[PDB]
This record gives C-alpha cells, structure tokens and sequence, in this order.
C-alpha cells in the first residue's frame, strides 16, 4: 500500500508488515535457507583470528580486488588530449563497462569508440573492424587524433597495432598524416595505472621519436608535468595555481580537467581543452619534465630519460608538507624562479591548521588502500600528523615500492605499528580490520561494504570509512577536491579531523547515558 | 503525423556516415506503423555492431554473469580471467536480496581468477581447482558456485567443463561452467542463451527423481523478474493476495533451491521475454508447464495481467482477483488524480535494451503521456512484432542506436524526457533535458505493480517539472 | 582504572562499572531526584502539540536564544581596518566573552581592549578610564587607528564618547590627528549585525562627513562594497575574486580576512591587511556603493545615500543561482565591463552539479535559522534546488524582512509549507521540530542539542543538524568555507546532498534487515 | 635562574608602558624567594586593571553564573539582563553532569530575560515575575530558581530581592537572587564571594530544623571541585575507595539537595580555596564542621592529601587509605615510566586565574618538568603566600598579566611549553610554542586523581613532542 501524500519507495516500503510476511514465508517455504543461529556462528568465525590465518593463506583466489585492468587507464590518459577519441581495439563490452565506471565516479559524460571485435575475427584476426573503425570514427565523430588500446582478446590473439593501423593510411581508409599513437595494454600485466603509463609513452614516442634531431633541451623555457592516473580535477587545478603563481613556465601533458568538468549550458560538448599536438611536439624543448606520480610512470620516465635527455627529478608526490615544499624547491632549481609569498603564506596556513587539530588527531589509527603514490602519499601525511597507519595495502603494489613505504615508516615514530600489504585484497582488509581493530578506514566505496560487516559484529567494533580515492559512486561531486598540495593537505585534514568529531558526537549523543561528554566546545 | 519529416530526419542524420555503415545503418531506423505485423519487412535487429561508432551495447558475459546468473544470492559467482571484468559489474546492477552477504549471501561481492600472463601463457585449470578449494575454505555456507568465462579462457584452450565436473563430484558441490566470453555473440543476448543453456544443463534436472516437495493447484513461478530496487518483492505480493502460491522467482532474490524446485509449478509467468524464453519454452516441452507473459507497469496493464493469470485458474481465484483490483483501485486513482495533470500532453523518447521500451509504455499512457521515440540495444525481431501495436503511428523506431544518430534524432524530435542508460544521461542533461534512468530507475525502486506505479509517477514528476531545467541559459547571454 | 598502554578519557572511563555503581550510589543517596518514569512522562510530554502552544505563548521568557549583543558585532567590523585596535568602553567582562567566543570560532588570536570601568565610574563616568585607557593602548600596542565602542553599562550611565574623546585629545592624552571613530552599540537594542552596522557608519562618518566638498562621484572608477557581518573567510575572497576577474576596480570595506587567517611561522602578527584609511577617505569617489547584506546596513544605508551621494543599488545577498546572477548584471550595469566567460562556465558548472543531484534533493525538508540575510538567501537557494523550507526562524528578524521572506516564498511551488517566525528562539524550533519534523536542521552549532533531543525521542524521529552559520564550535576549520557566489552555492550544495545520502548509509547499514537499500551506486 | 637577569628582563618590559601605568604595573611583578612568605612585601594582587591593556581577567557575573552557581543541575539559572552576557557563557565551561537536559537538568542551557530598551527604561521586575511564572509552566521539574543580575540591573535600580520573597512563598520555590553585576569587584572573584553569600543567606539553612538525614562519622562534603571534564568524579571514587561517604558536591554536578544536606557533614574537604573559603569559614563558625584543602593533582600530592585525610578519622580510614594507595601504586608507577623520559627537564609557564598556577605545579614535577614562571589572573595575597613555598628560586611570578607583558616574557624565558586561557593560546601556537587548555584541559578527560595523571601525561606529551612544532620554518627561508 502507497500513502499518495506520502510514497515510499523501496526503504522502507519493504519495511511494511505485509512485506515483511510475504518475505518470511518465502523463506521458510522455498529458499531452503541456513538456520540463523548456523548463520550467526558462520560470521562469528569469519571474525576470527583463525579465519585470517586461512585467508592469508590464499593463492589463487581474489576476493573484491581493489584494481582495474590497463585499458581503463589507457582511456583515461587519452582523454586528457586535445579533440582525442580514446579508442579500444577489441571486444566492445569492455568500452561499454569503462565508459559507465567512469561515468558514475566523475557525473560527466565519457567518449570512447569499440571496433566491436566477434568471434570470426578471434580466427582471421582484427584488422578489417580496425579499418572500419578508424574510418568510421574519423567521419562520424570528427576527431582531431585517435588513440588506440587494446582489450585482452586482442593482445591473446595477437593483433599487431602498428602493421594494422599502417595498412589502414596505405589502404586510404584514413589520411597518412592523420595522428593514430597506439599502446598495447593487456588486462593480464599490471592494473589500470600500467595503462595509463602504456597510452602516455605510446602517445609521447608517436609525436617525438622521429624527429629528435632538432630538439635541445631547455630552449622553450618551460617544464613539462606528468600527472599519471588522477581522477581528482582540483589536483589538475592546483598544480596548475601553483606553478602560474611562481611565475614557471609549464606544459602540463595528458590534462583531462575540462572534458570533464564542462558546463550544462543547453549544448553538448564532446571536446573541451586538453594537450594540445603542438605542445606534445615541443615538449622534448623543455628545461626538464616531472612527474607527479613517478611510481607508475616507469616506462615514461625511460622514454623521458633516454629519448628526450631530460634528467627526470627523483621527486615523490607532491602530498603533504615536506614533499610539497620539495617539489616547490625543485620546481624553483629548475627553472630560477623564487618561491613567491603567497605560497609561503598558504604553508603557514596548512601549519597553523596542523597546530590546531593535532589534539584530536593525535595516535588515531587508520586502514588505507589504494593506488601505490597516493597511498604512499597518503601515509607520509599521516605521519606528518602525528597519526598511526595500521594497515597500508595496495592491491597493484609491487616490492620495491613496499621497500620505499616500509622506509617512510622507520624514518618516524608512528610507523612502529605499520604493515605494508601488497597483492592483497579487501576480504583480507576485512579480517585485518576485524582482529587488529583501527580507528578509521581511507579508501574508495568499496570499503563501505566492509563497514556495514564490522557494525553487524557489534557498535563498538563499527570501523567507519573515509571516502578518499578512486572511485566514489556513492557519494556526489568529491571528485571536484584536492588532494595535491597544501589546499590538498588542508582539504584533507579538515576531513580527518571532522569525521573524528562527528564520531565522538555520534558516540555521546545518548541522553543521560553519555552525553555528559557531549561538548558544545571541540 | 508528420511521417515524411520522420524519413527526411533519417536521410539526413545517415548523410555523415561512409557507405558501408550507411548501407547498414539504414535498415535499423523505421517509422511506425501500428498496422504492419511483421517488423522484418522495415527494421532489422540482432546483427554485428557496425566498428567505431560508440555502440551502447555490452557483452555475453554481461548477459549471463551480471544478468542472470548473478542475482541467485546463495551461489558463489566466480568471473574467470583478468580483473576488470568482475570489478566494473561488481553491485552495479540493483538486483535486491535478503541475506547476510559474506555468509549466505554473496551477490555484491566480486569473486575473480585475477588471470596474469603466466595464467594466459599456460593455461588455468589448476589454478581454477585451487580456487574451488579456497571457495570451499571460506566461503562453507555456499550453496553452488558458478563460472562464468570472460574474453581469455575462450581465446586459450581451458576446459572447465572437465574441472567443473571434477571438482563438483569430489565436494559434492553443484559446479556451473558458463561459457560467456565476451567475443561470442553481438550483445548481452547470446549471455541470455547461454546463461539459460547452463541453467537447463547443470540446475533444473536435480530434482526430477524427488517428489518430497508437496505440491497445490495454485504453484506459480515468476521467470524474468530481477527485482530492480524490489521490483519482483512489489509483483510478488499482488500474486500472494489473488491466491496464488510462488515457489521461485527468477533471478532477483532467487535461490538454487528455488531453481530446482520450479520444474514442479503450475504455471510459468515470464516477466521478461528475451532474458527467459528459452528455459521457459524447454520447461513447456519437458514438463508439460505451461508460460504466459505479463505486464506489472501502470494499473491498467497490471489490471489486465492480472485477471488474465487468474483466468489461468478456477473461480475461487478469479474472485480473489476482483477483491485486489477493488482494494488497490483508490490508491493508484489517487496517484493518477495528484500527478496526471501536471505531466500530461508529454513526450518522452526511450532506449532501454531489450524487454522495457515496449513494457513501461503503458505506464507513461496511465499519466497522459506520449511516448514518441521506442528503441532497443539487442532485441529480435519478435520483440519488434510485439513493439509495433505498443507504439503509436508515425513515431521514430531505432535498434542498436549510435550516440550520433540518437544526439541527432533528439535534437530534432525535441522530447520532454529521455529514458535511458547511464551512458547518455550525462550527455543530455547537459543538453537541457530531463532524463530518466531506465535500468537502475535512477536507484529508485520500485516501478513494479501498484505500488510501483505511485513512485514512477512522483519520479517522472519530479525529473520534469524540476526547477533547473529553466536555468540553464546565463540572464546575460 | 587506566590501562597506560590505552588511557581513557571521560568517555568512556567513566563508562566504568566502578564509576557506574559510584554514581548510581550518589543519585540514589543524595540527589533526591525525580523518577526517571516521571522524567520519561514529562520529556514526552515537552514532544507534544500542547507543550507547543504552552511554549509559543511565551512573552517574558526566553530560552536558548539564536543572536548576540551589538559590541560583539562593532568588534568585528573594527577587526576590518589596517591596524587597528577595538576598543570597548565599559565593563572589562564583556571584551573577555568577546573575544572568548570569536576566538573559538576562528581557532585564532582576536585583539581587543577594555577601559575597565567599575562601580566608581558607574557613580561618576568612564571618561578618566577613557583618557587613561585611550593612553595606554596607544603607547602599549601602537595602532594606527581605533575604533570605539559602548558596553550596556557605559550606554545605561550615559557617557558621552564624543565629548570624552574631544577632552582626551585637548588635554595631550592622544595626539589631535589619531583617528578615534566611535559609536554606541547598547546590548539591549537589535543584535550583533545591528552593531556591526553601527560601528561601519561611525568609521565611514568620522573620515569623509567634514571633507565631502571636494569628492566628485565616480571620479576614482571603482565601486565600493560593504560586507556586514560576516563569519566565512571564503565569503570575502570569492567576492574579491569575481570582482578581479571582470576586471572591476573595487574598494572593500572593512575587510578582516587577513587578520583571521594569520598564517603559523615561528612570529605572533596583532594585525595584518585590512581597509586603510587612505581607502575610507577616498570611498565617495567611488562609483556606487553595493551592500551585501542590506538588511543589517539600513544606517549605514542612510548614510551612504544622504552623504555621499551614491545610488545603492536595491540587490539581495549574492546567494544561490538568481542572486549571484542579478549581483554580477548589476556589478558589469555600474562598471561598463562584461561578464567573462570564465563566470559563465562557473555558472555552468553549478547548474550541472543542481542536475546531477536533483533527484536526491528533491521534497526534502528542513528547519534553519540565522542572520536575516543569511537565512533569506538560504531559504531562496533551496526553493532553486526543489527543497521545501519548513520552519524559518530568525531571533532578531523584523516584520518587513518576514514580508520579503514570505513574497520569496509565495513566489515558489516549494514555499507552501513554509512558515517564518521572527523573535524567536531554539526552544520555539525545538518544539516545531518535535510537533512538524523536518528532514534537517540547518543552523550553528546550539543545534545540536534539538538533535540530542530529538534522538532521545527515538531514531525515527532524529533530526540530523547540518553546522552552517555562526557560530560554530563544535567543527574545526569550517570557517575557511565559502557561502557567496557560484563558490559558495557549490559547496553549500555538496554538503546538502552528501548529508542525505550519509544519512541514508545510516539507515542501510543493518544487514539481513535493511541493507538490500545499502547501493554501491548513489 | 638568573634573579638579576628576571629583574632586568621585568624593567626592559615595563620600559613601554605610561607612567602611571608601568608604576603599578612593576608592584604585579617579582622574581620569586621560596623563603619569603609573607607575599604582601613581594607583589601585589586583587587591584583593578589597568585600562586599555588587554587584560585576560573575567567580571563578577562570570564568578558567580559561570562558576558557582552554573554548574548544579537542578536549578534554572536566569541570566537577567540583555542577550549577550548569558550567551557567551552558554556552555563554555565544562562541569559535566548527569541528568536529562531540559526535564530535570539545565546545565548547558541559557535562560534570560533578554532586555529591549523598555525594561530599561522602564524596569524589569514585572518581566521577571512573569518569568518566573513561564519557568514554573514549562520546567516543572527544576527544583529552584537562582537570579543572576547583570550590569544593567544594578545600575537601573531594580530591586529582584523583593520580586524573588514574593514569587518564592507564593510558588513555594527557592528563588535565590544574586547581585553579581559585572561592574561590581575587578574580577570574577569578587563574584565568587557574591554566590557564597546568596548560598548562605537563601539555600544552606533549609534544613536547620529537619533531623531526619541519617549521619555517620565519616561524612565529608567535597567543596570547590566544579567537576571539569568529570575531575569531582575522578575525586569522589578514591574518597569512596578510602571508606568515607561523599554527602555533597559544591558544585560540579551537584543538586541543590546536596547543598542543603551540607551541615549534617562531619568534614569538608575543600579544592578551590579561592571560590569557597567564605562558605567554609561560614560553616565552621555556624556549624562546627571543620575544613582542610587537599590536592589530587599528580601522585604525590593525591598520596599526601589521603594520608592527611584519613588522619582526621580512626584507624579502619587508615587501613583502606594505605590498600587504595597500594592498589593504585603500580599504575601511576607505569605511567612515570612510560612518560618522564619524554618529558624530563622540560619547562613551563603557566598563568590561570586562581589556585591551579599552584594546585598542577606538583604533577609536573612527578614527569620530571620544571615551573619557572607562574601567575595568576585574580588571586588575593593569601594565594600568593601558599605559592611562593611551592615555586623555585628566582622564577618568574605575576598577577594580571598584560598580553604584551607575556608575550614578552615568553619571548625572553623561551618555555618549551605554555599552560593558559583560550585568548592565550592562538598567539603562542602562531610563535612555534606547545600550548596545553589549562581552564577547559583542551576538551580533555579528568586530571584528578590516580585515572587522571595518566590522562595528564599522555597529553602534555603528545602537544610537547608533536611533529608540527618542528615545521613552521619552510626549507626555503
Ligand atoms: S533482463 Fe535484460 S538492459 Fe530483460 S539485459 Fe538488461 S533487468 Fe534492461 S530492458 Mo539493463 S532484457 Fe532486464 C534488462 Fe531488460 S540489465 Fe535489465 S534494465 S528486463
Ligand atoms: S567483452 Fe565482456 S567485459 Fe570485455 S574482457 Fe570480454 S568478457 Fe570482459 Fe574484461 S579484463 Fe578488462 S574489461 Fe575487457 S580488457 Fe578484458
Ligand atoms: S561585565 Fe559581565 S559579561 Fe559584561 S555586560 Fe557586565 S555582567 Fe555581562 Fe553582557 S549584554 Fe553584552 S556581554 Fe556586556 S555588553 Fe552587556
Ligand atoms: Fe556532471
Ligand atoms: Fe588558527
């Protein structure tokens, strides 16, 4: 039954009594279903200290990973080109999955063309659908460039990109000097920042590798940056502040921010900035080029290094306090320009928020996951804060990386309690979680599920989850903060501190019970 | 109505494509014609999407794991291959359950091989048996797990039929081996295939030695109902207050035992035509149960099924029928009365895949509006046959849609409302038009039956008549 | 008990059994309290309709009001001129709270000074405590300028700040050319904002009422802007920012943003930016005047009319969708310089975001109180957003700003429901929100309390608060935020649809009995 | 040390100041002789502040409302007068309590009479008796009245006494007016003498003739502890713990019943000296109850204060002191090992208004930290007296600090860490200077007791060790 002055969608319409019963007799008629003391022992168990022993124990199982595959990636970094349709080479399921993932987490419509690979190409190969597509994709669409990736069907049957895309200008489906820059990216190797690294370099050796010979370094007085897999445009917008705002001549390289953040004005745009060609082929003229996220960027920075000759910092991200006054220092040494006081004011401000908070975030002990340099940003800034990372897991994090973090962590105080976990997944957060219980999680979505098991132990064992990460389907328009930076560390402390205070409010809100400690004044 | 300047519309959205997909694309845009019984003489479906032109479409393994088979809570869904497949269909579709997820229950979670080239370069199967065991390990409360293969275990040469048989004698267990590579197929519909196949093959036959189950006159089994934001649970009900008796429901809040214990009803109801006809026409042949189709959206299709079903039956039933009709007829007459006006006289153009565009029609006819445009991503021809008396004369007719053609035909037609997926609602409210979505009900459930009906009605209000839509233009521009 | 490897603090230690039966012994033995039936009995029936109309025909009494005295105000505009230091003539209590509370709000060092009057003065005047006090602060803290104003007692005696500042300077205390401005601010009449207007007519008055013959209208090419009362330091930079992108000459008047946000390196800055004096003397060269929030600035209205000859334009507060856009028209109407295209596509960006979460926002209901501008531009933003404002309570409100606010609201489908009530306070909204309960609360910080209440009542029926206003105590940093503006819509609409959402987390979280709602996808 | 170089440092300071001002400015400062105890020929206290110096000391209404008479949760407290005085005081302070707020307890809420310009002009003992008449209608279950007068009531000559005799009989209330105008006294002490003579002329002798409360010989009142961040409660367990009965607690979360049982008690153990001697002296003239101060600040002053108050009972008082003293050795045993290496040879300045610049000194020391600078906002000469004895030779002692005199100092002594107000604290966090919340303990749990030592030492060592302080220099500069 419906109240008209009053409906009630799914909760809690089920909710209702006659729902209720329906349900009830369902189950008692025709699931078959477990008795719920035998239910309620089950999870008691998956609780346990034993249970995690067992599932530390696996080896070819994956349970809620907490990655992507390559051409994800690989889509994302071509997008951040001028009039650029990213296109797949393969089976056309995985643009339509790719195109709805990234549409949910950043609310914004996303371009990306299929060449919709069958089962008779599996035998004959897919070069007739990549003649097709590129000249179909050229006509109807109008791009200026088209980047190709590769799905896994294409790399298992071995498609050679080059020779296809080579024989598509000879046949004349597409103009000779039309731009098509290529990467292979097999879901198999790596995870979706391997992709983003892989359609950068493509792209990167398409525009400079030919043409060296003219080029030396430093004459265009400008520094090149490579910003890797970010789905926060307000890093985009930062870097960009504060390289304007010391006066330092930048190219930023692969910048999606206004594709996907364009305005709702009655028109729709396709295209919307991006780097441009010319940028790309100038960018070899550059002082030097850094990049932000060097911890996925490794096939870039062989590129970079070995083709362009420019001496690529050992710079880490530009997360928190003292990585961002080093990027700062860097950025001045390359290019002779001071460090303005407006940037001196905005650090003394992030410090002064610092002195202010550090009360309340003081021994807090924190899970984390996520990609490998957001991560390790993420806990240089916790320890700068005074706060214990517990359990740091990167999922696509390999051992030179975890012998970086595990470095971090000597290096200060609140590190003693750390463990670093690469390859494992969020069902392995779950039990660390569960037997050696922290104070907050920092993660993506996924961890909500994680949460709602730990209040179904119990309130005093609810771990709560901080959304910082990719993705965020749940929540609306996150993916407009910044996390780079010191307006990204302020952002990011006032969070902290917030989700700590509403938690303590949360817990004496209960009248006469404990809400003698239920302060007006925190 | 206007049915030149619909042709004329077709001609020259088709000018910008080469020849060969202009020769292709043709034959998938018709005008209406509510007369005209066979639709193979003006539109044409099922076929290969034409090569880079930003289909919508998805593929096999989208159709088996993430449509059919994924919503049986009780199983455990392995996604065989590499990580991205599980990872992007991991809980996107609102298939609602009740249980205790990680213990029962295992429909938001994302079981996967994490295939890595050592995998691709020698095979899988050992690691697909380790697997099993590990399944077995943690996960005791299971009551079956599925395979569902992606693009690699197709294209390498594993055989997890040998493994599922292995395995499944060993631990006793049920092992479903799906064969759902992506590759196979045009769209999600060959997953429908296949997913029915394995249900008919390695599920529905356990218990046709058994006559423990005790049967009645009035055994109904609802086929096709995924329980969109409850959609099945608000059906299940109406079904419950006529009499009748619903020993499964397929998929949405389904379970094995369920499945089994279908081969045992009286009657089959499909919701859902194209995902289901295909174990509902071999359950008629080896059972002897007859199937219907019905219709839950809007009061007077839900009217209509209903006492057509109780027509199925004797006159106990049927009574029952006209007691439900009469104590739901205020209720959904109040919501007509409150929402009616403010939405009528308009025009909403729908692309939804392969059951809905045909099926919600009715419910937008219930609140005096028009539905202009009707298009399907992967339907047959027969869902066509059945589309045409559904849809009005002169109206726009369109089969596996490009975002081109359908931008176009949006800009010219100029509809109220657009109800679709989540990959053109971006798109057209930044174009100024409202938009629906049309699979996940834009996360709110549900629109099925009389109940349903109340919350459609008060969502299509609200996305319409909603404030923003008129400030889009800047006062100084 | 303390476990040294995990000390408690007051929650939960006394959550203790030792300190349980402690204070269970001491209640039952000393404290002669009611039982707790009776407290349960009368609590419920402070929940009903009746306890409503008892509450509401309250004429003497008033409980938990929503506003402050008019010093506090006249402190904070003084705050917004260069180098200057607040002076409060009277009571040395009084400037102790003042700077108390200001300086909870801001988490920073807020200056002002006292002359300390006593029962003495209360007998025969403040004004040797002036000449002394006037002295000493100048000598001892060297301002450039200070601004003076009245505590009730100093107002009740009737001291003549004029006359005593007069004699102060004919017998060499200060020096004739130290500016002093002054004004009287009684607690008693108006509020906080009525202060802060009082305190800016004083300043504007002393420095251009005796020199108007030589000020030529429009001769210096900007446009003066007057921002009241203002708590959000965001508020003050996106106004400076959208006027310097238009490339608008502006002169803004008594600007504190500086002085708040002192950056934390090492040295203790008294004062830093803020209006000069050369500004102040120069504004009626300007070309217009704008008024941010015109109803608390009625006197200083007057002034800027009947003095220096400027045509105040008739705006709103630059709040919402509207607002902003009739604010800018009339900013580019009064310069001559278009709206750039970087405004529009912020414009834009906004309507995309309203687009994006409609859904969400669409019928929900809430309560809300503040400052008369404030609230009229709150109320207006959600009639944009399909909201429905349900009880609107502004403490010191007056009858002609509850006719605009009702023409606001009968101008929209979504104000049917609402009601506005002027001169009332938290007990008022406490019972409405108990009898007629909304789906939020917005306000400052004493709303949390009605929330505590309202739990007590039962989940059900808990009204979550949501801080936005002043003051805030309870949040940390929350004043660095932004409420003006595209800006400010932005964010004010991020927190809205993210508190309905968490709050939906909330009710879904319960597994096996409501978390078939609990979506990965929002 | 240094006395010479204090001395110069204290006459460079007072260079700046007027004549007039710097010449009584120079009597508040001193250079500190732990032999000396007669503090009357060493510094001078208790005067009024001199104008226009930033002075941090509160009014009368803020020693009596905020103070005393504030924390007890049975009685409404109404602020009479304008607005604002009642809403900066709403719930600054922390005197935690138990009760359900708005029924039975109103600690955290603020009831005021909120004058316009009519009861100025006119008078406001009409308003207040129709006030009075509101409260007793909406609150039936408080169990008193108290009237606190701001600055307007005393200076337009109302006369609440009258109003609080003729509302009291009728209403058969306690309604207990309290002349604490702000403009009265220099300081919130002179308010604290104010709310003891109101105690006493309207409160405490309610009970003279009733005999009825059953007594023992070990019946003690705790006087003077306001139960901050639930201090009293830390403090009452261990009285507890030592065999005595806590009859009464002035006045954190104490009951007006409390109160009035306070003269059947056969000791009071008073903490703040400064706001509850005059009370004390009453009682034991009156009554005959004797009075001791104690301390449960750090473990050897708790230890000391036991001892001493067990001595005023029999031997059995003994006996548990020395099991709750065992008991307890171990812990504070584990939180000096754990801490003082962190915090040894540390120094602190630390200014407050009154009894606690001297009551803390003792548990610093326990962590190995040196006072070397201590002052007070408003404590009389007495306060001095006992503060002298407890100080080093030769550090730094001042009673109303200017906020250019301590900035000053702190410049020149260079403390590692500062204890002092809310105003206080943003300025030497901006200097690069640990800052601990002395009055409000920074929203922290007890300090009292055993349980609060440990509290006390993990917060002064999480703000002295942070890593914050080390960063306010940026590399660049
Ligand atoms: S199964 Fe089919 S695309 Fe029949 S694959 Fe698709 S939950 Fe659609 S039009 Mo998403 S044939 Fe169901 C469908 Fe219809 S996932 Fe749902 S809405 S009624
Ligand atoms: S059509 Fe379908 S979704 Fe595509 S792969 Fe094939 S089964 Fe799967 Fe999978 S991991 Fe990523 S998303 Fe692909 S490239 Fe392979
Ligand atoms: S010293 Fe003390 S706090 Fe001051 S007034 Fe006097 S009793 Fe009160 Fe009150 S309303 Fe505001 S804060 Fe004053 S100006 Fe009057
Ligand atoms: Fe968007
Ligand atoms: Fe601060």
């Amino acid at each position: 039954s419906q109240q008209v002055d009053k409906i009630k969608a799914s909760y809690p319409l089920f909710l209702d009594q006659d729902y209720k019963d329906m349900l009830a007799k369902k189950r008692d008629g025709f699931e078959e279903k477990y008795p719920q003391d035998k239910i309620d022992e089950v999870f008691q168990w998956t609780t346990t200290k034993e249970y995690q022993e067992l599932n530390f124990q696996r080896e070819a199982l994956t349970v809620n990973p907490a990655k992507a595959c390559q051409p994800l990636g690989a889509v994302l970094c071509a997008l951040g080109f001028e009039k650029t349709m990213p296109y797949v080479h393969g089976s056309q399921g995985c643009v339509a999955y790719f195109r709805s993932y990234f549409n949910r987490h950043f609310r914004e419509p996303v371009s990306c063309v299929s060449d919709s690979m069958t089962e008779d190409a599996a035998v004959f190969g897919g070069q007739q659908n990549m003649k097709d597509g590129l000249q179909n994709c050229k006509a109807t669409y109008k791009p200026d460039m088209i980047a190709v990736s590769t799905t896994c069907m294409a790399e298992v049957i071995g498609d050679d990109l080059n020779a296809f895309i080579n024989n598509s200008k000879k046949e004349g489906f597409i103009p000779d000097e039309f731009p098509v820059p290529f990467a292979h990216t097999p879901s198999f190797v790596g995870s979706h920042v391997t992709g983003w690294d892989n359609m950068f370099e493509g792209i990167a050796r398409y525009f400079t590798l030919k043409s060296m010979d003219d080029k030396v370094v430093g004459s265009n007085k400008k520094i090149n940056i490579v910003p890797g897999f970010e789905t926060y445009l307000g890093n985009f917008r930062v870097i960009k502040r504060m390289l304007s705002e010391m006066g330092v001549g930048y190219s930023l390289l692969s910048d999606p921010e206004e594709v996907l953040d364009t305005p709702a004005d009655g028109q729709f745009r396709m295209y919307a900035g991006g780097t441009t060609q010319e940028e790309m082929k100038d960018a070899p003229n550059a002082l030097n080029t850094v990049l932000l996220q060097p911890w996925h960027l490794e096939k870039t920075k062989k590129f970079v290094e070995g083709t362009w000759k420019h001496e690529v910092p050992k710079l880490n991200i530009p997360m928190g306090l003292d990585w961002t006054d080093e990027f700062l220092m860097k950025v001045s040494e390359i290019s002779g320009q001071p460090i303005p006081a407006s940037l001196t004011k905005e650090r003394g401000r992030l410090v002064d928020m610092m002195t202010d908070s550090h009360t309340w975030l003081h021994g807090k002990r924190f899970a984390l996951w996520g990609d490998p340099d957001f991560v390790m940003g993420l806990v240089k800034f916790l320890l700068e804060l005074g706060c214990e990372p517990v359990h740091i897991l990167c999922h696509n994090g390999n051992k030179r990386w975890k012998k970086a973090v595990d470095a971090i962590l000597a290096a200060s105080p609140y590190g003693k309690n750390a463990t670093v976990y690469i390859g494992k997944d969020l069902w392995h957060l779950r039990s660390l979680v569960f037997t050696d219980k922290p104070d907050f999680m920092i993660g993506n979505s996924y961890g909500k599920f994680i949460q709602r098991d730990t209040l179904h132990k119990g309130k005093e064992f609810e771990v709560p989850l901080i959304r910082i990460g990719f993705p965020i389907f749940d929540r609306h328009h996150l993916h407009r903060s910044t996390t780079l930076g010191y307006e990204g560390a302020m952002q990011i402390l006032t969070t902290l501190v917030n989700s700590i205070l509403e938690r303590l409010d949360e817990e004496t809100r209960g009248m006469q019970a404990t809400d003698y400690n239920h302060d007006l004044v925190r | 109505m206007s049915r030149e300047e619909v042709e004329s519309l077709i001609q020259e959205v088709l000018e910008v494509y080469p020849e060969k997909a202009r020769k292709d694309r043709n034959k998938h845009l018709a005008v209406n014609d509510p007369a005209v019984t066979q639709s193979k003489k003006c539109i044409i479906s099922n076929k290969k999407s034409q090569p880079g032109l930003m289909t919508i479409r998805g593929c096999a393994y989208a159709g088996s794991k993430g449509v059919v088979w994924g919503p049986i809570k009780d199983m455990i869904h392995i996604s065989h291959g590499p990580v991205g497949c599980g990872q992007y269909s991991r809980a996107g579709r609102r298939n609602y359950y009740i249980g205790t997820t990680g213990v029962n229950a295992f429909v938001t979670m994302n079981f996967t091989s994490d295939f890595q080239e050592k995998d691709i370069v020698f095979g899988g199967d050992k690691k697909l048996a380790k697997l099993i065991d590990e399944v077995e390990t943690l996960f005791p409360l299971n009551k079956g797990i599925s395979v569902q293969s992606e693009c690699p275990i197709g294209l390498i040469g594993d055989d997890i039929e040998s493994v599922s048989k292995v395995k499944g004698a060993e631990l006793s267990k049920t092992i479903v081996p799906v064969r759902c590579e992506g590759f196979r197929g045009v769209s999600q519909s060959l997953g429908h295939h296949i997913a029915n196949d394995a249900v008919r093959d390695w599920v529905l036959g356990k218990r046709d030695e058994d006559t423990t189950f005790a049967s009645t006159p009035y055994d109904v089994a609802i086929i096709g109902d995924y329980n969109i934001g409850g959609d099945a649970w608000s059906s299940r009900i109406l079904l419950e207050e006529m009499g009748l008796r619903c020993v499964a429901q397929w998929s949405g809040d389904g379970s094995i035992s369920e499945i089994e214990l279908t081969p045992k009803v009286k009657l089959n109801l499909v919701h859902c035509y194209r995902s289901m006809n295909y174990i509902s026409r071999h359950m008629e042949e080896k059972y002897g149960i007859p199937w219907m189709e019905y219709n839950f959206f809007g009061p007077t299709k839900t009217i209509e099924s209903l006492r057509a079903i109780a027509a199925k039956f004797d006159e106990s039933i049927q009574k029952k029928c006209e007691e439900v009709i009469a104590k739901y007829k205020p209720e959904w007459e109040a919501v007509v009365a409150k929402y009616r006006p403010r939405l009528e006289g308009k025009r909403v153009m729908l692309y939804i895949g392969g059951l809905r565009p045909r099926h919600v029609i009715g419910a937008y006819e219930d609140l005096g509006m028009e539905v202009v445009g009707t298009g399907y991503e992967f339907a047959h021809n027969d869902d066509y046959d059945r589309t045409m008396k559904e849809m009005g004369d002169s109206t726009l007719l369109y089969d596996d849609v490009t975002g081109y053609e359908f931008e176009e035909f949006v800009k010219r037609i100029k509809p109220d409302l657009i109800g679709s997926g989540i990959k053109e609602k971006f798109i057209f409210q930044k174009m100024g038009i409202p938009f629906r979505e049309m699979h996940s009900w834009d996360y709110s459930g549900p629109y099925h039956g009389f109940d349903g009906f109340a919350i459609f009605a008060r969502d299509m209000d609200m996305t319409l008549n909603n404030p923003c839509w008129k400030k889009l233009q800047a006062p100084w521009e």
